[PDB]
DNA sequence: CCCGCGTTTTAACCGCCAAGGGGATTACTCCCTAGTCTCCTGGCACGAGACAGAAAAAAACAACGAAAACGGCCACCACCCAGA
DNA sequence: TCTGGGTGGTGGCCGTTTTCGTTGTTTTTTTCTGTCTCGTGCCAGGAGACTAGGGAGTAATCCCCTTGGCGGTTAAAACGCGGGGGACA
């Protein structure tokens, strides 16, 4: 191994009259080009797998003498005005700050007081646990001695002496809800990473549905006449749209008489995808809710922006006193149809003729105008 | 209040033993071990083409190979006071046979 | 390989060809336009669809080419 | 062709013991299986192949086979030689 | 930790179609190998001689096994702090 | 002022370290002997030169079967729950 001159090799004082070209050898039969090295020409496998079996008309060197300098514009400048591989708090991945000691590995954002990655304290870091170890010692007597000191000097706070305490030997931890809080609504449900997700967030397609999916399928339901069967599964019958109340599927023969047809996630009614006009197939993210349902969030202007959102499903805690019915009975705008979180049972009639009164009692008050 | 009928364990495994000692149909499935010689074969030479004959024949050597090897591993494995296979057996086996160094 | 990339609708072709060229799909066809206008029966006019396929032959001189071409295949089989 | 040794799978593994009298097999066996039929097939292989190269061949036949076999001093009846 | 049983999912298996790479064979021709006579020099057998190594005796040292010392853990006593 | 709890010091017991002598083995210098290595001579196996024949190389043809792909059925593989019997300390 020739030394890795350097190429100047100054020969008397500077003069610099003789050179030392780098050897290439490397950077060369590198074999990164996407097929052999780049001075090599195609392979023998590569030519019989891949065979079949004017430069004075070239207007380009007259360029140069063609393009003029621009500059117009601003131009002035504007011159002027062995380690864990999870984080140990959150749960995830992501760069960590690994402990010399403890075993556990944290984010950079995720310590107590989180920690810049370009000015890190550098040297040793401990983990709270660790450095709880080092200053207990493990022994029983004098971790005693040490927090009933400190209890006694929280006397004001004894209520919460132990709480207290016991926050400086804990590692940083990311908040979540205990499950005897998220157990009271059965249709959330925490995600892979904490992507705390509802009964509105479509199942997720694994990489068979997606990436092994041949010409003609998944997301190709927009490619070819392939999916015709657009024919009622369990029936075998048509998906009627509710709007055209037709289904189109043409022919083989006619392809483009057909017109794309989606199952609601929520409901199960057929929509032509050109009656709810959409550009897609959901297939991915949440779950495609009709026009034909009602609304959660009523957002109201009379600005009074004034929110009213729909009280998220209880567990069967859940009430339902029945009504004496008739006009008032001013729910929210909970409801339960039949033939404190107290989920009205509004029946058929009642709906009848609060409408009936709403809408005549305003008439007669636009009367009053 | 009538539990299902499950059979005690170790019992399928002896009724699965005197079925498969009884028969002589090939055991592993003929697509993966097909697709698992191409793939070694690979690593000697590109574009090798194999008589279904030739894979049929490599898999039964491996099959008598892989069935005389665990009769061999059951016989360590009685040996030390057990009736469980592990991998120290499979390795002692394959030591005393002279195949591992 | 160039004019085969820009075949996107032939190189499902020859298959799906096997699939919707059956009995089962050409029944479903004639059968969906009924029921169409059978909903638009239900949901419209009752009475006046007599016809669910109107398949036109504006040239003659191709049922010879289809003749023909039949003709040959019984000669081969 | 990528990870066809996994096509090998736990209960093919566990239908070849049975057939050497296994009663009960250790979770750790089926990797350690695995490992010694990925040698035992490079280890024959390797001897076919051979075979076939020197007979100028692109497809390795089965009496290639047979005879790497018997090389290895596992002859094989039922295959021709 | 592994066997057993049960839903649930995957892909093996079958069968059927289309394509052609390469196995297998045939015919032609020549270049390579067998065969043979004559020539000789490399390899073998025999003899010899001497130094590499076996042996050996003695010393050095390098693994095996007891009582004292040091350190750690447990128990008891003394002192200090906290509670009654 | 008395009793209980905790800390500190002292004593006792256990474990570890060292500390020592004892055999056993390794190393070192001297002796000497017999097998390894070299030389000599002969001969027979290898080389050289030449002829003859056919085994195999090579081109051309063809017809098998190996590959690829595609769809339908369903048998098998996977994943999970649960318990008990086997590993193992
Ligand atoms: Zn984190
Ligand atoms: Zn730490
Ligand atoms: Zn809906
Ligand atoms: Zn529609």
């Amino acid at each position: 191994e020739e030394e890795p001159k350097e190429l100047l090799e100054k020969d008397s004082k500077g003069n610099i009259i003789k050179l030392n070209e780098p050897s290439t050898i490397s950077e060369d039969s590198k074999v990164s080009v996407t097929g052999l090295p780049l001075n090599k020409g195609p392979s023998e496998k590569i030519k019989r797998e891949s065979l079949w079996n004017n430069r004075n008309d070239l207007k380009t060197f007259l360029t140069e003498n063609m393009t003029e300098e621009s500059n117009i514009r601003s131009t002035i400048g504007w011159n002027g005005d062995e380690n864990e591989d999870f984080c140990s708090a959150c749960n995830q991945s992501g760069s960590f700050l690994c402990c010399d000691t403890c075993p556990k590995s944290f984010h950079f954002l995720c310590l107590d007081p989180p920690i810049d990655p370009n000015n890190l304290p550098k040297g040793d870091w401990h983990c709270n646990e660790c450095k709880f170890k080092i200053f207990i010692n493990n022994s029983m007597a004098t971790l005693k001695k040490i927090e009933s000191n400190f209890i006694k000097q929280n006397n004001n706070v004894k209520i919460f002496a132990k709480l207290l305490f016991n926050i400086d030997s804990h590692n940083p931890k990311q908040f979540q809800l205990p499950n005897y809080i998220k157990e009271t609504f059965p249709a959330v449900k925490t995600g892979s990473r904490g992507q705390y997700s509802d009964e509105n967030d479509k199942i997720p397609l694994t990489d068979r549905q997606l990436f092994n999916t041949s010409y003609g399928q998944s997301i190709t339901k927009l490619d070819s006449y392939n999916p015709d069967t657009h024919i009622d599964s369990n029936s075998g019958k048509f998906l009627i749209c509710y709007k055209c109340n037709q289904t189109r599927l043409g022919s083989w023969s006619h392809p483009e008489n057909s017109r794309l047809i989606m199952t609601c996630d929520y409901c199960q009614t057929p929509w032509h995808l050109d009656c709810v006009p959409r550009a897609s197939f959901k297939n991915l993210g949440s779950k495609w809710k009709c026009p034909l349902h009602s609304p959660t969030k009523v957002y109201k202007k009379i600005v009074n922006y004034k929110v009213w959102k729909k009280q998220r499903l209880i567990n069967k805690n859940q009430l339902y006193y029945e009504p004496l019915q008739k006009i008032g009975y001013q729910n929210n705008g909970n409801i339960q149809i039949i033939p404190d979180f107290k989920i009205t049972q509004i029946d058929e009639n009642s709906i009848k003729y609060d409408f009936f009164d709403k809408i005549y009692k305003s008439k007669m008050v636009q009367k009053r105008k | 209040v009538k539990k299902p009928h499950r059979y005690r364990p170790g019992t399928v495994a002896l009724r699965e033993i005197r079925r498969y000692q009884k028969s002589t149909e090939l055991l592993i499935r003929k697509l993966p071990f097909q697709r698992l010689v191409r793939e070694i074969a690979q690593d000697f030479k590109t574009d090798l083409r194999f008589q279904s004959s030739a894979v049929m024949a490599l898999q039964e050597a491996s099959e008598a190979y892989l069935v005389a090897l665990f009769e061999d591993t059951n016989l360590c494995a009685i040996h030390a006071k057990r009736v469980t296979i592990m991998p120290k057996d499979i390795q002692l086996a394959r030591r005393i046979r002279g195949e591992r160094a | 390989v160039f004019f085969k990339s820009l075949d996107h609708l032939g190189l499902t072709f020859k298959q799906a060809d096997k699939k919707l060229l059956t009995t089962k799909q050409l029944i479903s066809e004639i059968s969906s336009i009924k029921v169409d206008q059978t909903n638009k029966k239900i949901h419209w006019l009752t009475p006046k669809p007599k016809s669910q396929l109107d398949f036109d032959f504006p040239d003659k001189n191709i049922f010879y080419d289809i003749l023909c071409l039949a003709d040959t295949f019984i000669t081969h089989t | 062709l990528r990870d066809n040794i996994q096509g090998i799978t736990k209960p093919a593994i566990r239908r070849l013991a049975r057939r050497g009298g296994v009663k009960r097999i250790s979770g750790l066996i089926y990797e350690e299986t695995r490992g010694v039929l990925k040698v035992f097939l490079e280890n024959v292989i390797r001897d076919a192949v051979t075979y076939t190269e020197h007979a100028k061949r692109k497809t390795v036949t089965a009496m290639d086979v047979v005879y790497a076999l018997k090389r290895q001093g596992r002859t094989l009846y039922g295959f021709g030689g």
